[PDB]
This record gives structure tokens, C-alpha cells and sequence, in this order.
């Protein structure tokens, strides 16, 4: 779960 | 940064090794749902919730429902004029002994469907599996990927989990494996394939023109690749829907849908  | 198409075309005419970094905007112009960003949900979740090793560890059926839906959705989607301009560019330049490579974060294969052959899919593909036991990566276009997923993955809020037993989720078909497959896509919190990164570096090191399309050069992934191209003095041209190029240093910025600007730019 984040930003890649 | 310049918006002169004619000046860009002068660089383009001479370029022998073009890197094209393709972001989410190219897929969005084909109507492909990304389940990222404002409003983009599958049931009550976004990709940040489901594209993670923890989500797959706890709820592999729900994660497979998600990726099954996204696989099946592609049967009604087509490459757009931006994909086509990029593929036609590769084909035409290839006959002249000139290289075009597409480095994409998109996992929907629309670049391949448009005829692109030189493609680095840094986040993998909806149409590849990886065995969580033996590591084998396989192409998989089957509709449905396994019988238990037929008719599952409906996206509407309120849809209950299919709760498919793991034994009936997609299994590895290598002789003597039978392990549980996952999508061969990069998840949040995961490493990129170092082999792909090595190939990326080689292209960035040799190219004489870099395009950033459907994304911004100052955010991931383009921000990992474009700065070192620009550092060597190679022109970087940005094609995206931002009104303000969130950046100087880069030579060109062309505002608009990639399917409007790229057919002209890459003619
Ligand atoms: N999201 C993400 C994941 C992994 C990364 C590595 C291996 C390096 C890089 O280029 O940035 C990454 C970004
Ligand atoms: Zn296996």
C-alpha cells in the first residue's frame, strides 16, 4: 500500500 | 520548455535510438481502469489495498478476483492513436536501422496489441503468471484463467467475496509443481526485476532522444530514468495533459491527449  | 513541434521533428528526424517512457495516461486514453487516484475503485478498494503481498497472503481469492476482472475487461479495450503512433514509429524506424524502445509501467499489454515489439514492462503484465513455489513465469490469456473465477471479480460495491479455496485458484502447470500462481505484476512494496532495470539502464545510456508520454518527468517512474538522460545532454520531450510542465531542464512539453499529439510528433 503506497506509490510504486 | 519548448512547445515547437517543428523543432522537435528536427531532433526526431536525426534520432537513431529513441526511448519512450509510457505512463498511465496512455492506458487511460483507452479507457483502461487503473484503480489508482481519485475515484478509481474496485468494490470498496483501490490498487493500494489489493496489489500487495500482504493482501495476497491473507486473501488470495479476493486479489485474484481483482486481477481476473482486469484481465477480462481488456476484451473490450483497444489501443489508442498514441499506442499506434508509437508502434508504427518502431516499425518504420526499424526498417531504417534505427531503434525505438518502449519502457512502460502499464500492465495491460495494449502496446503489444498495437504492434510494439521492443517493450520493457517494468511492472509486469496482467497476462503473465508467476508461480509462488517454483518461480516460473508464463504467458496466460485464458478466459477465464481458472474455472472457479468464471463470473467472479464483479466490480460493483456490495459484491461479496467469492472466497474460492486456494486449491481452486490458478495453479502452476509445470510438471511436478502445482503451486499457487500469482499475477506477474509488481506490487506495492516490491522490488522491480533487476534484469529489467539492467535493460532499462542500457537503453537510457545509449539513446539520443527520450520521450515521456502519459506521465510527468518529475514523478515515478519517469523521474527514475529521465534525469540521467537529460544529464548526458540528450533531449527529453514530455507529452502529457498537464498545463504546467512541472519541470524545466527538459527540452519539450506538448500538452494534450497522447493520441492527439503523438501521431503528429512521430509521423
Ligand atoms: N515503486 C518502486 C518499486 C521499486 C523500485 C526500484 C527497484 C527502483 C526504482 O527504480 O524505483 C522503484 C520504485
Ligand atoms: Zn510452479
Amino acid at each position: 500500500s503506497l506509490g510504486k | 520548455p519548448s512547445s515547437s513541434m517543428a523543432d522537435f521533428r528536427k531532433f526526431f528526424a536525426k534520432a537513431k535510438h529513441i526511448v519512450i517512457i509510457s505512463g498511465a495516461g496512455v492506458s487511460a486514453e483507452s479507457g483502461v481502469p487503473t484503480f489508482r487516484g481519485a475515484g478509481g475503485y474496485w468494490r470498496k478498494w483501490q490498487a493500494q489495498d489489493l496489489a500487495t503481498p500482504l493482501a495476497f497472503a491473507h486473501n488470495p481469492s479476493r486479489v485474484w478476483e481483482f486481477y481476473h476482472y482486469r484481465r477480462e475487461v481488456m476484451g473490450s479495450k483497444e489501443p489508442n492513436a498514441g499506442h499506434r503512433a508509437i508502434a508504427e514509429c518502431e516499425t518504420r524506424l526499424g526498417k531504417q536501422g534505427r531503434r525505438v524502445v518502449v519502457i512502460t509501467q502499464n500492465i495491460d499489454e495494449l502496446h503489444r496489441k498495437a504492434g510494439t515489439k521492443n517493450l520493457l514492462e517494468i511492472h509486469g503484465s496482467l497476462f503473465k503468471t508467476r508461480c509462488t513455489s517454483c518461480g516460473v513465469v508464463a504467458e496466460n490469456y485464458k478466459s477465464p484463467i481458472c474455472p472457479a473465477l468464471s463470473g467472479k471479480g464483479a466490480p460493483e460495491p456490495g459484491t461479496q467475496d467469492a472466497s474460492i479455496p486456494v486449491e481452486k485458484l490458478p495453479r502452476c502447470e509445470e510438471a511436478g509443481c502445482g503451486g499457487l500462481l500469482r499475477p506477474h505484476v509488481v506490487w506495492f512494496g516490491e522490488n522491480l526485476d533487476p534484469a529489467i532495470l539492467e535493460e532499462v539502464d542500457r537503453e537510457l545510456a545509449h539513446c539520443d532522444l527520450c520521450l515521456v508520454v502519459g506521465t510527468s518527468s518529475v514523478v515515478y517512474p519517469a523521474a527514475m530514468f529521465a534525469p540521467q538522460v537529460a544529464a548526458r545532454g540528450v533531449p527529453v520531450a514530455e507529452f502529457n495533459t498537464e498545463t504546467t510542465p512541472a519541470t524545466n531542464r527538459f527540452r519539450f512539453h506538448f500538452q494534450g491527449p497522447c493520441g492527439t499529439t503523438l501521431p503528429e510528433a512521430l509521423a
